[PDB]
């Protein structure tokens, strides 16, 4: 009928192609893209979560790119290949779980200026990891697709 | 009436089990296993069938007949086959357990659900209206058990808490020591609400990534990684074998129900999968 | 004590005259060092007024304005309609952080009046169209750090930055 | 249960060879990090223990709490010298091992390069390994089921392959070691002693003063015993492979590589082998 | 148009004569329905300054406040220093969010002078010592809330939502 | 109730976090987490945690600080990077243990003070190994991730 | 006889084992060892099946045919294959222990639990059951220890009690001093009750920690940092092979098994990580 | 009325017959033209799109052969059987959608050619995935016929 | 710095007096490595007058003329009809890349008015014939690329390409 995760994923990587500049950028959030969501599959949310953010980085300087990439479109990524890789798909869950009204974006932009209501966002994720895992799985999958086709390989 | 005979079985598998699903584009797993109408996994009578009819024709090369007259010919057929499979519902499954309030130790113990057991009941109130061989001693282990719906339930021991597959917290409340035990297997019996047993039985499966290694270098070829997913050993599946008349039919259920006791089910069958036990409610309860 | 003054960035050119102060002490907390910026400010629940751009407190968390901190006290005609205030220097919310602040520090603010009688609907806008890129350079990059074109020859990654670097909402009013 | 850590010492004194040095090791240090505890407590005072001996020495007599740490770092001296002392090399376990490694490749037609080094000045190798981490704060690498310190495999793979890199480029030590896309072609085995002198761990020590300080202003002494190899030990590992090719290379880069460190800290010169003698067995 | 004022909730009296229309209307943003509190705005960059406790404006996105939002203009002797401000019904940073809003919107805000004498250095103060959850429900949830004591028993309930929903900064200089 | 590992991680990490005043703790805390769980495993639970406690270095004014920090909110870790991380880790152990009930939160404080308890600690913990290290490492690890997180790179 | 022939083997590690299961996200190391369903270290029979066709590919070159026949073929397969590996169930792995009043100090010791010995159990009764082999030695020489379950037991020593992996102390007791030896080495061999033995199996393989140096600087690289299970020296696993009547399956069984006697088993083989020897229990036991 | 599409199915097939050199890779397009059209109509268009892209490995050289392909006719789309089958049949989606007006073709010529673009023609797939799945089927099943007929079976 | 000329290859002979530089330099992006030509040109909205082809200037973004890029100068006898123009090689489509280019290059272009007297309906031209190929290796592939015929016993690989990897658009008008 709609297929509204595949519309979704195509305008968020419309964003992350946009932002990772370096071509090595895009590369490694390919590979992120090709094996995350298996991770998640099998490994459940929270655990490919925290996964997630330790290999982010996520400091205040990404923080920043990342509140801007949600408006702007001339936000880019700054950091290393895979810190920005993993920034990158932080960036995939966290639009996902935006537009889809599972969280509120006050709620999570205020969350991400501050260096400790980030623990905030990260416990109301606990709570919703149920629901979460079962609706971002198209979303995901999509996603994959996108960055196996539109990126060359290493 | 109907049905001549009803042989109700249990499929406990011995190595691991996988009855191939059939992959698609959005399955993020390359292999699956074949779900049922509500998730859980369970073995379609096709495979059921034909897997057993193929063990049977060639474990018994005298008899090629009564086999033919029951589950159908495969040259040209002119009648509909005597024997009728059912769907394999997966009875109980088993599940790491780390538990509480007992130093009595279990390293892991039987999970079943409400709905399943709701299943089996559907599968044994109609061949006991369409066979006239009742299973009052079975029926009534159920619905002793049924009657406890709503509520997480233990029957072989005495746990009151646990932690099943490293993520799942449950308050057990021993039915009663009075229910005889299902198959006996040992170890404790648990039935959970469905709404846990779901999450629980979902990762109780196997999943294993495999790769192809190309013939000449000794590395991975382009395209050689995919995913797998079986069901462990010691699962258990309920079916039914279903028989009409023409005493072949009662052959059958006299020379050939007796003599199957192991057969190989699914595939990945040179990974040693799929070898498979049979134990006939008949005789298991 | 050590006074910094803070300045909206965006795309409308309301700057020229609103300050007192080029370098004032020996240093602005903002930085341009052959890398970008550094230490660039950030304000959040701000916007700016581009009629006469003004830092306008407004209630949403999304709304942020980044700027430059300068060390100066604005043009000696103020505080009428200017934020002053004092912080510990740890309450910045710095972006690109270079080296570390001595613990305190006086700030003022571009203020406008909230003005409750339109809906202060904003609206996000970035800054593109190197025209208002080239000539901000020298409308307030150069005028405050005249080391432009004395250290950096290569302006176009200082003129690349603040093409990603700066953003703020727009009221658009 | 108890009595395991106060007579583990006593082990290390008797068995001396055929006690686990890793779990001796982990267990002792309990011992070590609840010294206080296990000292201010009626033991059961066996004669034979080490830990006797800290109730009859005297030091700083008036406060306690400092004579306690005191004679917490004599008792960490004392069980470096101790693992030093008693626990010496069998050595017929790996010689009886090689060998039958070594008919084994015969078997699958492996070209085998058997080598023997001898370690010069006392070596140290994998310094942040876990033996007696939790004592000294700096291991050795140590396989607990041989109970013999050896050399990681990679680590020698690793240094011969930067060694034939930095000779013969980097394509060319991918044709022999294998890139990310292709196999490798020399196996290594990781290394044993097979013979030593007198000892195996020595204890040292390492006293930064300047490390990491702005001036002369907050420098001081830190001192760290730790154990290292004994200098004479010989180690021993093969080298097989099938491609007889690639012989030529590992014959010139091994004799050179080991007058150069092989271990930690080597910049300092500590970790110098002598290529005591590399014997070769073709394949036919 | 329609008017509604913030009301920060401290563990301080300072609230005690801020609002003058307890409804006036038949409706608020905040809400109570037999749960606690829904529908409840929270404001960033202000802290609390008990004495006269008003909403001083501070730039660390952190400083945040929490209060419910009720219909009515305080006092008309004020508003010459509380932020006045209309907002299209969706900039406010809601919890727990109930039904859509009027799409419009005025807003009365408890607004404190910058002072910039002295440095801001604001402490995270959570409500405790129930004895102040008493209190504060005499203060407003009775001369306000008379829904309350009319239909919630659940004394305890709002309690110990008070005790935790909550919790503010305040600089306490 | 019950919580699981990561749950009750982040119900730690949280309070641990908001105890490291100074940022150079907070470095050192994260050092630790991500090394620590490697050594549990390669030289056991006990030895390992015994290590823990001593390099800890307590001094019975910073284990006041470290025993508040379960009853209070405001409570803060003293003492020197190099020990107030391990205190902190040492919480953070101690907090598993309690809250799974393995040890009563009374016989652990009153171990770490009155030497004459150590000794009866060692053995308890000799019987309950096998029941602690099944998930202490799977409660860890969600540690090394949070650290990792949230915490910069010194 | 459903099966021609069943070649029940052991595989002792000759070097250490590194068989990996990939790099997951639930566990903390890099590069784990391949588990189970129970939790314990096994080799998916896929690995056993590849690393074993791959070698007597390349060993007997001359008999291509028969291989391909019994195992495989590799392109366009026009019938499956005659062999089947069953997953190799861990059977005994060393351990460290450390024990006072023995007659003999040791260094290490094997390990086993009681559900990796019904395991083996249940291997020997399916495949004695889907073919004319039996092993009624083995079968004796297991129920005999599995009789005394509930219990730590050790086989041939005086071990009264010991601490296992520094860090599980557990109080033994004798079996018989008569039992013969199925691990045909001196080396006691303790056979633990589960959820004492699953951590000490667990805690008993070896993660070693590697680095990659960066070239230039000659420091370790950014991100270059990783841990590795491998597998002790001289652990041994259980398995079967399997095989139906081909008359190139009988030729297999007549050679090639009777000269397969060591292989290279998982990855890291460059870091001698791989021979592992298999030992046939038809001509062990 | 799709009675057109058994010709304009036989001209893309004559295209893509005489475009694949090695035998192989014709093959390989059998596999795909049996293999695709099941999961058109089974999971939609739009992911069976989107799988099919990712196989296809949109890179600048494959991509001038197709375009070149939709013109010239002795083009050589070139590369590896089962990466440049799935090219092949996306050529086939492509041919039709030209022909049939649904998509512009200059449109279509262009934003296989500026990367920016090609994302916005998945997005204009995206708003005609109900459209072409109708009209589609019949040319897909003659591709189909055609396939098995004129390829012989691997 | 660096100068090439991209030379059109219809079906016609056109070409053969359109350049007076063989090498000049060393290096041609245009390079044949035992597999075929290398790095081949194509541009948008061109096609070409056959009859004393030169490149026309359309608007379809279908019109691609495929020729190869050679270092030269155009007969130094034009540039009053020749089109030049200074791209730093991100903005060539080059196809089947095989070797990268020097960051920036100065291309020249055969050029025609646009001669606006009839509907330019412009033609697809595919490059068959291989007889016609024939003489085009000897006029073009063997003039310039003077290492056929000593090096390519294999000039089929070149003789079956050209058939496929050039064809374009003409206008016959």
């Amino acid at each position: 009928l709609y297929e509204e995760d595949y519309k979704l994923a195509l305008e968020a990587f419309k964003k992350v192609f946009n932002a990772l500049t370096h071509y090595g950028a895009k590369q490694a959030f390919r590979s992120r893209a090709r094996d995350l969501v298996e991770e998640i599959y099998n490994s459940g949310f929270i655990p490919t979560f925290f996964y997630i953010i330790s290999k982010a980085e996520l400091n205040s300087d990404s923080l920043d790119s990342l509140i801007s990439l949600f408006s702007s479109d001339n936000a880019i990524l700054r950091g290393s290949d895979e810190n920005v890789s993993y920034s990158a798909y932080l960036f995939i869950i966290l639009y996902y779980l935006i537009k889809r009204g599972i969280i509120e974006q006050k709620f999570l932009i205020q969350a991400l200026r501050c260096e400790k209501t980030r623990l905030d966002l990260i416990d109301k994720l606990y709570n919703l990891a149920p629901i979460i895992s079962a609706k971002i799985r198209t979303y995901l999958l999509a996603i994959k697709r996108l960055s196996e086709a539109l990126i060359e390989a290493r | 009436p109907y049905y001549a005979f009803a042989e109700p079985f249990f499929i406990h598998a011995i190595t691991h089990l996988h009855v191939g699903s059939g992959s698609s584009v959005e399955e993020e797993i390359a292999l699956p296993f074949q779900r049922d109408e509500l998730g859980y996994p369970t073995i379609y009578a096709s495979s059921l069938k034909g897997a057993i009819k193929s063990f049977l024709l060639k474990e018994f090369p005298d008899k090629r007949d009564v086999i033919y007259k029951v589950l159908g010919e495969d040259e040209n057929p002119e009648e509909a086959s005597l024997g009728t499979f059912l769907d394999a519902i997966l009875f109980a499954i088993p599940s790491r357990i780390i538990e509480i309030d007992s130093a009595k130790p279990y390293v892991w113990v039987y999970v079943t659900t409400y709905e399943l057991l709701k299943k089996v009941k559907l599968y044994l109130d109609s061949i006991s209206q369409l066979s006239n061989a009742s299973f009052s001693n079975l029926k009534n282990k159920i619905d002793t058990i049924l009657a406890k719906e709503g509520k997480n339930i233990t029957l072989d021991s005495d746990l009151k808490s646990a932690i099943l597959n490293e993520d799942f917290y449950v308050e057990l409340e021993a039915l009663n020591n009075k229910i005889p035990s299902i198959i006996n297997a040992g170890v404790p019996l648990l039935v959970l609400e469905d709404s846990i047993g779901r999450e629980v039985i979902n990762r109780s499966l196997i999943r294993v990534r495999r790769i192809r290694i190309d013939r000449d270098k000794k590395v991975v070829e382009t395209g050689g990684l995919w995913s797998e997913e079986y069901v462990p050993m010691k699962t258990i599946f309920f079916s039914v074998l279903l028989g009409k008349e023409s005493k072949e039919s009662a052959i059958f259920a006299s020379c050939i129900l007796r003599n199957l006791r192991y057969v190989i089910l699914g595939g990945k069958e040179t990974i040693g999968k799929g070898i498979v036990e049979l134990r006939w409610v008949k005789d298991v309860i | 004590s050590t006074q910094r003054e803070y300045v909206f960035i965006p795309i409308t050119n309301s700057i020229t005259i609103d300050v007192k102060i080029t370098i004032g002490g020996s240093d602005h907390i903002t930085n341009i060092d052959e890398r970008g910026i550094h230490n660039v400010l950030v304000i959040t629940g701000y916007a700016v007024d581009e009629k006469n751009g003004r830092l306008v407190p407004t209630l949403d968390p999304c709304d942020y304005v980044k700027g430059i901190l300068v060390a100066g006290t604005p043009q000696q005609a103020q505080s009428n309609d200017f934020l002053t205030l004092k912080l510990p220097a740890n309450k910045l919310y710095l972006i690109r952080k270079k080296g570390n602040i001595s613990d305190d520090l006086k700030i003022y603010i571009p203020y406008s009046s909230p003005d409750a009688r339109n809906s202060m609907k904003t609206k996000p806008v970035s800054i593109s169209d190197d025209t208002i890129v080239n000539n901000i350079i020298k409308e307030v990059f150069d005028k405050i750090y005249n080391i432009t074109q004395k250290e950096k020859v290569k302006i176009e990654k200082v003129k690349e930055d603040i093409k990603e670097l700066f953003s703020y909402y727009a009221l658009e009013q | 249960a108890i009595d395991f850590l106060v007579n583990i010492l006593e082990l290390i004194k008797e068995k001396q060879c055929n006690i686990n040095l890793f779990s001796a090791i982990s267990l002792t240090s309990i011992v070590y990090n609840n010294f206080g505890e296990f000292l201010s407590n009626n033991q059961s005072y066996s004669t034979n223990n080490p830990l006797l001996k800290y109730h009859i020495i005297i030091l700083n007599d008036k406060n306690k709490t400092k004579d306690v740490e005191e004679k917490r770092n004599i008792f960490k001296r004392e069980v470096a010298e101790l693992i030093s002392r008693n626990f010496k090399l069998d050595g017929e376990k790996v010689r009886n091992y090689f060998d039958s490694l070594k008919e084994v490749l015969k078997s699958l037609k492996y070209t085998i390069v058997d080598v023997e080094i001898t370690t010069r000045t006392r070596a140290l190798i994998g310094v942040s390994t876990s033996l007696g981490k939790l004592i000294f704060g700096s291991g050795i690498s140590f396989d607990p089921y041989m109970n013999l310190p050896y050399i990681p495999a990679s680590e020698i793979k690793g240094i011969v392959r930067s060694y034939i890199e930095g000779k013969l480029g980097e394509q060319e030590a991918e044709e022999i070691f294998g890139n990310e896309e292709r196999e490798g072609n020399v196996n290594f085995t990781d290394a044993y002693p097979t013979r030593s002198k007198d000892f195996l761990f020595v204890p040292d020590v390492i006293t930064p003063h300047y490390n990491g300080k702005k001036s002369e202003a907050d420098a001081e002494p830190r001192p760290v015993i730790h154990l290292t190899i004994a200098p004479k030990v010989t180690f021993r590992f093969l080298i097989y492979y099938k491609r007889e090719d690639v012989g030529k290379p590992i014959c010139d880069s091994m004799p050179i590589i080991l007058i150069r460190g092989l271990g930690a800290r080597s910049s300092v010169g500590y970790s110098l082998f002598e290529l005591r003698k590399i014997e070769v067995i073709k394949a036919a």
